[PDB]
């Protein structure tokens, strides 16, 4: 079914460093999913917090 | 105490941590049980049916506040009384309700938020969410102000939003829920003419202090709801009273009896520990425009600079910094030589390997040994990677105190987390003052578990936090465990300088149980265990003592020239006599270096007179 | 351009000058035309078929007022707008009344204060002073504050032989003379319960702001009638905008755009040169004895001392002084060669007689040799003879700095007349900063008329004078003249040590 | 006959400087007068201003 996500742009792809990238429609804006143990809008700090 | 407890807000703009179901989890436990959330409301990414019943109590939010892509259908976000808006998302906006829905078309429903009055700053955007009914029909020039009422884009349109119209005892039919209580508390266009600020009723007579932001409970600046500027005991006061009130009768300064501390929005009888005292009573974090700061007895006070004085740098998020999250080799030309970086410090594990996405190149790992110079840092240090070569963190040697003014994620001042180095090698590290302790997620680095933290601290409360890294079965294994001299007070690494009190004697970093003394080759002496250099112009003893300063003066034993009490190579050879004439003195019968008969004015280098010629 | 000239205000309670034509012409010229008083209001002796026509300009009193032992037709004090009230009168009165009757019983019929509105301080006497009505009704707790009102008492009386009655329309007959343009204007009893300051017409839809001290215009910060508090640039606020800002948000703190230095209740832009400015933009005349004054960048400032701060000398007049007027014999040994007298010195002919009235004992003359090196006077000397032996001002003698905090007079700072002393002297004074230095009165004293006082005084505005001394042709051929060798820049005395 | 003069009553025997002392009945407080070229509360300063 139609999501708001569609793939990476490549426009700013590698855009976060600890998580995988997509670019929503709703907006044209990327809004990356970071990986576990991470936070941040670049999910670029690390979760000191565990 | 009294006061609410705060969260710390999250910051993700658009970002899903982890699943579904990580993501609710980061949301719990960052959001559970607070009042005052200090950064940020993000509530992101619920899935249908997840309890939101704790957002209940949120009576601030002293940032903007993003409901985004959220599928539940009623947040509970009700007693939320004021966005005081100190940032904005999307750098206007200041309440923003975008995309909250699926492919199925059953996003968010309802947001009983009830109690909002006053957005102390910035307009409020909305868009596409069908299932969200009766907001499309709330006055918002009543909530927002006037001027940034240029900038909302409200956009309201949905299909299966078959909710029921808001009861009639509410005006324009204007109601956030349904029910009598869901409808649209009015204080704004209500108020008399008369009235300047917030109000209830168009009676004139009831209108609240100037000061109040949401409402109040009769017209005072006592019984305002939410403070406006700044507040001292129940009271939105507009300054804190000064310390010092002004006399036009005498035009001398006095004193008030009421000078209070201006530190934060909130008026406080004295600062805390680690911040600076400024001469207008107002707590800093950091006072230099030519001035620095400086000791004065428990309270650092940031007198004024002679002129030259030393040099400081800007942090990171701070000033110029502030497009950059990092330090990459664009923005470490300033960090050039000095010594206090007025701020925080970033490393993470964008400089090195770089990226494009912000025009950054690859930093040079080598770079990084420039901040040899800094000693006090202000914030907090953040380290997450470092070069693949060094094995202690080598470019902060001399590190001298962590002030901790500004901590990572609220606690954390010092944090070195998923890093590759054998030990630490912070050596001088005097007084981490506030702010906890983190170094985690480290392969090999072991030694660090057997300092004495409690003492390193500087404000007590801390905790330190130390786990996963190379355990220390591991280290004594291969051995790698620390000096022998060093007491039983800690060792950063096994390089017997990494002490930080040595078994019983010390050269001033490097440690030695028995310096040289009465036996020994190196002339040397030791004074409160510390091992001194006398002056080599002695003669090395092997029966009594060597000397008690560092001048030669105290040379008993030497092999040379013995000026008098002193003793040099050769007698002085260009010292000045008497009213400046040049006089080489010569040797007496114990070959120490005297004077002569004041006749031969050009010094006398011989026998009577076979030195000066007749 | 919207300010007001200013008077200064008498201070002598109850003596009158000379006779009652004399003392009449002398308040002809104090209180002519001007709006403010600085100082206080003395108005005794004006006698009958006097006319009191300056007199109703006056618009604020910063004082006390006394219509005391005066018998005159009327005192057209009208536009009188407010009494602040800060000295006072047996130190609890702020507006006193009394005794306006000599034999004739013919006194002071009416006193038509038609629009004063407010006593800022200090409680209100009438005692008793007949042939006065139409001031015997008014209700005074409009105008006094709330607690003075316990200090206060009126002894109103009269023999009332006509003073009719006054409009019935206005208020309660509480008028101060005929019609309804002589009755009050009461703005601080019929007010709502929703305003808390003054007020105008019982509703509340337009009561005064809560910093206008008597009326208002249209309520706001602004368009007060008299400002309560301070003052900056037609606004009553209620203290100067400082000049940094306290952002809440980076804990640092912001220049404001709208710095003000307080400057004794009026926010101005910068403060006088003369004046020490602190930190925080605010002028003041003698800073605190923890800080020492030192000067840098143009105007002076002050910092804490390096522990010892150098002894300061607190002229007479200010503290505990005030049982003592000059320095009579039991204050001298307060004094060490401070050097840095703050503000006043008062040496009269009164000390070295002394007087039992007072309680002190007569002074010798021979303990006036520790003001022999008092570097910097900060206000003004008031001089008017030595001991006679003494033919010159040997105690000031390496005295250079006079600054002029609190002029004599408002309008005087060394102030020498009245003496036989053939050369006054000082060597070494060459830093007057404001005020006007007079020599008008030794008979025989001629070498002050040498000195060029343009480069003694900086900050152009200010003029000197001197008369009655011995003309030039007088001591021209008798031994006191400027010196041969000197220098043409003026001769503080015969010899070549003062040639300066 | 109300001689609201009377002479200083000798108990502040030269009370002021320059000028007779008299004293009041209806206020009991007394009044110096100042010579010409006097001013103050008890005829202390010379008129300056004059």
């Amino acid at each position: 079914v139609v999501s708001h996500f569609n793939d990476c742009p490549d426009s700013h792809t590698q855009f976060c460093f600890h998580g995988t990238c997509r670019f929503l429609v709703q907006e044209d804006k990327p809004a990356c999913v970071c990986h576990s143990g991470y936070v941040g809008a670049r999910c670029e700090h690390a979760d000191l917090l565990a | 105490l009294e006061e609410k407890k705060v969260c710390q807000g999250t910051s993700n703009k658009l970002t899903q941590l982890g699943t579904f179901e990580d993501h609710f989890l980061s949301l719990q436990r960052m959001f559970n049980n607070c009042e005052v959330v200090l950064g940020n409301l993000e509530i992101t990414y619920v899935q249908r049916n997840y309890d939101l019943s704790f957002l209940k109590t949120i009576q601030e939010v002293a940032g903007y506040v993003l409901i985004a892509l959220n599928t539940v259908e009623r947040i509970p976000l009700e007693n939320l009384q004021i966005i005081r808006g100190n940032m904005y998302y999307e750098n206007s906006y200041a309440l923003a309700v975008l995309s909250n829905y699926d492919a199925n078309k059953t996003g968010l429903k309802e947001l009983p938020m009830r109690n909002l009055q006053e957005i102390l700053h910035g307009a409020v955007r909305f868009s596409n969410n069908p299932a969200l009914c009766n907001v499309e029909s709330i006055q918002w020039r009543d909530i927002v102000s006037s001027d940034f009422l240029s900038n909302m884009s409200m956009d309201f349109q949905n299909h299966l939003g078959s909710c029921q119209k808001c009861d009639p005892s509410c005006p324009n039919g204007s109601c956030w829920g349904a029910g009598e209580e869901n409808c649209q508390k009015l204080t704004k266009i209500i108020c008399a003419q008369q009235c300047s600020g917030r109000c209830r009723g168009k009676s004139p007579s009831d209108c609240c202090h100037n000061q109040c932001a949401a409402g109040c409970t009769g017209p005072r600046e006592s019984d305002c709801l939410v403070c406006r500027k700044f507040r001292n005991e129940a009271t939105c006061k507009d300054t804190c009273p000064p310390l010092m009130l002004y006399n036009p009768t005498t035009y001398q300064m006095d004193v008030n009896p009421e000078g209070k501390y201006s530190f934060g929005a909130t008026c406080v009888k004295k600062c805390p520990r680690n911040y600076v005292v400024t001469d207008h009573g107002s707590c800093v974090r950091a006072c230099g425009a030519d001035s620095y700061e400086m000791e004065e007895d428990g309270v650092r006070k940031c007198k004024k600079c002679e002129g030259p004085c030393r040099k400081v740098c800007n942090g990171i998020g701070i000033g110029e910094f502030k497009d950059s999250l990092s330090i990459n080799a664009t923005n470490i030309k300033h960090f050039k030589n000095c010594t206090s970086i007025s701020g925080d410090l970033h490393i993470l594990p964008v400089a090195f390997r770089g990226d494009s996405f912000t025009h950054t190149p690859p930093l040079d790992p080598q770079e990084l040994d420039i901040l040899k110079t800094v000693k006090e840092i202000t914030g907090f240090l953040l380290i997450q990677a470092w070069p693949e070569n060094r094995t202690d963190l080598h470019a902060f040697e001399n590190l001298e105190i962590i002030r901790g003014r500004t901590k990572q994620h609220g606690q954390f001042s010092l944090a070195v987390v998923s890093l590759n180095i054998t030990s630490l090698g912070l050596r001088s590290l005097k007084e981490i003052s506030d702010g906890d302790v983190i170094i985690s997620g480290n392969k090999n680095l072991c030694y660090a578990n057997t300092i004495n933290w409690k003492k390193l601290f500087g404000t007590s409360g801390q905790k330190t936090k130390i786990i996963s890294n190379r355990g220390e079965n591991s280290c004594k294994a291969t051995g790698q465990v620390c000096h022998a001299l060093c007491s039983p007070e800690g060792c950063w690494g096994p390089e017997p300088r990494d002490c930080v009190s040595c078994r019983n004697v010390s050269r001033g970093r490097e440690c030695v149980d028995k310096c040289n003394l009465l036996e020994g080759e190196p002339r040397e002496f030791v004074e409160n265990s510390e091992c001194i250099q006398c002056h080599p112009e002695c003669l090395p003893q092997a029966m009594n003592i060597t000397c008690t300063g560092r001048g030669p003066d105290n040379c008993i034993q030497c092999a040379h020239y013995i000026d008098g009490p002193h003793c040099v190579k050769t007698c002085p050879a260009g010292v000045m006599g008497e009213n400046n004439t040049l006089v080489w003195k010569y040797a007496d019968a114990g070959h120490v270096c005297h004077l002569c008969h004041p006749n031969c004015t050009y010094g006398c280098t011989g026998p009577g007179l076979e030195g000066c010629p007749t």
